[PDB]
């Protein structure tokens, strides 16, 4: 953390925006698959 | 068929018995939500005797109710209070059960015999649902609410 | 309908009527006379009528709707008559192709109601068991030989009791 | 009674077969999916506790529940709700958190703003280990973090069944503090502490994941019963159809017969 | 018969899955596919009142369907087209039609000039 | 002699597997972790992840992040975000997306986001690294 609690990021903060940057990166076929596999796909809905 | 479909209205006390129920190997083998005494009406029969069953008479048609939603839907996606009515429905209707006392022959068990008491309360312990946690078959082929206690109990 | 049906059972009158020396009584029961023209001419294109010989596989008795219902009832008797002379007589091995005996059912049950006659319950012949009985019986392996009945069967109403 | 009444249930009864098994074969896919892409997750998510039974937890103190997303779900949904009524007071406090939409459909039923939030997708389209990570993410924000949880989830064993799982959060800082758990170490609390993090995640997406592995196949087995069922059903009516449909024609036979038996 | 058999046998298919195509919006392509066929050939049995035709018309129609041209077409278009494509070949393939009319069947040739018009036309009328 | 367990939610890429070392971008420093090792969990950072397996390979990852988990045992969890085959990553990219990346950190004003930009920098110039 040196900023992954010292400026916000959690390791899931940080790790996801490492994550996040590698489908940033990454070739897009496989990006595409971003979104599918370990691409967030949380819907915030309360229920 | 018209011919019972007057007989009704002869009737002080029109006894159906449940081919349906009998099915189910059931002695009482009643259809009790077809059999009727006009004087089943409260104050007459002492309307808690008559009351305790009202909750029962309710309990059983409402879960009579759900049968068919039941009889594809089984269960899960339906209503607790209601999984709890029909597990109650399930003693009520083994607890009406009662074999058969001379017809130990037909039977084998020996039948029961059951005064008031243990009917008004049977039941209405049943409503108590103090037994809910006890084995709901057992109520089946009794007389007395305690001794269908006693087989939920045997068992546990 | 022809699922290679009437082929088949062209075949059927093809391999028993050999094989057993057997010979074939075809009750085209009220046979939808086009139909039976049409049938004809399988057969006659099979060969199995063969018109170089009335003395085919097959017997063809055809009782097409046009003719009163007692025709298309009765028909069938004629043609289970003629089977008692193959069987026995020809000693051979008679086929009873009654097609369809639905439709001489049908025949039959016109009649019944028609004489005024209660017929059985929703029109069923009074006597439907008997009459179909009565055809039935004579039906066998007497000693002289056997007619064995291919029953075209349309399951009236798909409604079977 | 009259066949109408009859066709009335019979129509749709067949119609409801044919789309039971409609359900079916749809459940079967996302079933089907919902195995095969379990192997890397399962790998993951077991790894998630690899040192979370040999990293040995004394909890400090993030209930969670993972069910279904939907109508057809067995008793996915309802195993997690009372396993985790039972529960949500001890880990101090009732809070609770539905991961699945049905989770929070019977535990919604019982409580509503102990739960921060909710989510859903998890059905109707399923999960993903970013997700997982996002809930992961705002457990910790609420700091409902540090009076711990349990994640509760359908552990899929077979596609009729899992065994609603639990385990207790360890994604508390304060299980990454001291504790026997600091003499499995030879690295601060903190690394660990940001693999609380990292392991909520990781699990969560895991557990997410069974839940919905469970409720896939177990939704086919939903639409297995049904549909059998409903042609049971369906068969008895029909004989019961033919026999007063006939009966009409006999009786009709009869009115007429009888009024051809009465004066006209 | 060329068309048309296997058109029926189409529909067949189509059919017990045209059961769920509500849903059963959701499984394999060549199901989802069949689905998108049998809508095509769908628009086909849209078809007017106050409306006669002659079979090569008829067959025209179909055979941008069956020949799978229609599936690039979305279905509501099948019906502008249908009109549009059918007054087309007829303003233009009407030497051909007269052929296809004449020789009763579909000749190979026609059938090129057929697929590849419709083709052409199909690529101006779904253009 | 370590069972490498090499997974990422994606993938399992090693799986307890006899791997001689795995030389670890661990947030740490650079490690080569053989075999057991104790318990410990050590996050790690954007790297490469090289599978020395027991055997001369190393494999060729570049990692996104994720964590290391040492289980005192025989067992290396490595449990990498993204931990991709350098073969999937995207060069052109790298570079490209560190341009934009200082264009970014510009606008990654406050620290969190900073945190991520700094963090897509390192990252994208971590695929500078390999790419």
């Amino acid at each position: 953390v040196a900023y992954w609690r010292q400026a916000g990021l959690s390791y899931i903060r940080y790790s996801q925006i490492c994550a996040k940057a590698v489908r940033d990166a990454l070739k897009t076929e496989f990006k595409a698959n971003a979104m599918k596999t370990s691409g967030s796909t949380i819907k915030i809905v309360k229920v | 068929d018209p011919a019972p479909a007057t007989t009704f209205a002869h009737l002080d006390a029109t006894t159906v018995l449940s081919r349906a129920i009998a099915e189910l190997g059931i002695y009482p083998a009643v259809d009790p939500l077809d059999s009727t005494s006009r004087i089943m009406d409260p104050n007459i029969v002492g309307s808690e005797h008559y009351d305790v069953a009202r909750g029962v008479q309710k309990i059983l048609q409402d879960y009579k109710s759900l049968q068919d939603i039941i009889a594809i839907l089984g269960m899960d996606e339906l209503s607790e209070e209601d999984k709890l009515t029909v597990s109650r429905a399930r003693k009520i209707q083994r607890f009406l059960s009662q074999p058969f006392q001379v017809a130990e022959v037909f039977t084998g068990h020996l039948g029961k015999l059951v005064p008031l008491k243990e009917t008004i309360k049977g039941f209405q312990q049943i409503l108590a649902g103090e037994y809910d946690h006890l084995p709901e078959q057992a109520f089946y082929m009794v007389g007395p609410i305690e001794e269908a206690v006693a087989k939920a109990d045997k068992l546990a | 309908a022809g699922v290679g049906k009437t082929v088949l059972i062209m075949e059927l009158i093809n391999n028993v009527a050999k094989a057993h020396g057997g010979y074939s009584v075809f009750a085209g029961v009220g046979e939808r006379t086009r139909e039976g023209n049409d049938l004809y001419h399988e057969m006659i294109e099979s060969g199995v009528i063969n018109l170089k010989d009335a003395t085919s596989k097959v017997a063809l008795v055809y009782g097409q709707m046009n003719e009163p219902p007692g025709a298309r009832a009765r028909v069938a008797l004629t043609g289970l008559t003629v089977a008692e002379y193959f069987r026995d007589q020809e000693g051979q091995d008679v086929l009873l192709f009654i097609d369809n005996i639905f439709r001489f059912t049908q025949a039959g049950s016109e009649v019944s109601a028609l004489l005024g006659r209660i017929p059985s319950a929703v029109g069923y012949q009074p006597t439907l068991a008997t009459d179909m009985g009565t055809m039935q019986e004579r039906i066998t392996t007497t000693k002289k030989g056997s007619i064995t009945s291919v029953q075209a069967i349309y399951v009236p109403a798909d409604d079977l009791t | 009674a009259t066949l109408k009444d009859i066709t009335r249930r019979l129509k749709s009864i067949k119609n409801i077969q044919k789309i039971t098994k409609s359900m079916k074969m749809v459940a079967a896919a996302k079933y089907a999916r919902a195995e095969r892409e379990l192997k890397p997750a399962r790998v993951y998510g077991v790894g998630s506790l690899a040192l979370y039974e040999k990293a040995d937890i004394k909890t400090p103190e993030l209930i969670i529940g993972v069910s279904s997303d939907r109508g057809l779900c067995g008793a996915i949904h309802s195993s997690v709700a009372k396993q985790m009524k039972s529960e949500a007071a001890n880990l101090k406090e009732v809070k609770i958190i539905g991961v699945g939409d049905k989770i929070r459909s019977i535990l919604h039923r019982t409580h509503s703003d102990q739960f921060l939030v909710t989510f859903k997708e998890v059905g109707r389209r399923p999960p993903t280990f970013g997700d997982a990570s996002v809930i992961a993410l705002e457990l910790l924000n609420s700091g409902y973090e540090f009076d711990e949880g349990s994640i509760i989830f359908n552990r899929f064993r077979s596609v009729i069944s899992y065994k609603t799982e639990e385990k207790p959060i360890f994604s508390l800082d304060t299980i990454s503090s001291a504790e026997s758990m600091s003499i499995y170490d030879d690295i601060d609390a903190d690394v660990l502490r940001n693999y609380q993090e990292y392991s909520l995640a990781n699990i969560i997406y895991y557990s997410l994941k069974e839940s919905t592995t469970s409720e896939q196949s177990a939704r086919m087995t939903a639409m297995d019963n049904a549909s059998k069922n409903a042609s049971e059903m369906i068969d008895k009516l029909t004989l019961t159809f033919n026999r007063t449909r006939q009966a009409v024609i006999t009786k009709e036979l009869i009115e007429i017969i009888s009024g051809a038996a009465a004066l006209d | 018969k060329q068309v048309a058999g296997t058109m029926k046998l189409e529909l067949a298919q189509y059919r017990e899955v045209a059961a769920f195509a509500q849903f059963g919006s959701d499984l394999d392509a060549a199901t989802q596919q069949l689905l998108s066929r049998g809508v095509r050939l769908t628009e086909l049995l849209k078809q007017g009142q106050y409306s006669p035709m002659a079979i090569e018309e008829q067959v025209a129609v179909i055979y941008a369907g069956v020949r799978g041209y229609l599936d690039k077409l979305e279905p509501s278009k099948i019906t502008k087209f249908e009109n549009a494509f059918l007054s087309h070949v007829i303003s233009q393939h009407q030497a051909l039609l007269g052929k296809i009319r004449t020789d009763g069947k579909i000749s190979e040739e026609s059938d090129a000039k057929l697929k590849e018009i419709v083709t052409n036309f199909l690529a101006g009328f779904e253009a | 002699q370590m069972s490498f367990t090499f997974a990422s939610p994606t993938q399992v890429f090693f799986n307890s597997a006899n791997v001689r070392q795995v030389d670890v971008p661990t947030q740490t420093g650079a490690f080569g972790i053989l075999a057991a090792h104790v318990p410990t969990l050590q996050v790690l950072r954007p790297g490469l992840v090289v599978v020395h397996a027991e055997d001369g390979t190393t494999s060729k990852y570049f990692v996104s992040s994720g964590s290391v988990t040492v289980n005192a045992d025989s067992s290396v969890q490595l449990l990498a975000e993204e931990a991709v085959t350098l073969d999937m990553l995207d060069l052109g990219a790298a570079k490209a997306n560190l341009e934009k990346a200082q264009s970014e950190l510009l606008g990654a004003a406050d620290e969190a986001t900073r945190a991520e930009i700094q963090i897509r920098i390192e990252a994208n110039e971590a695929l500078v690294k390999a790419l």
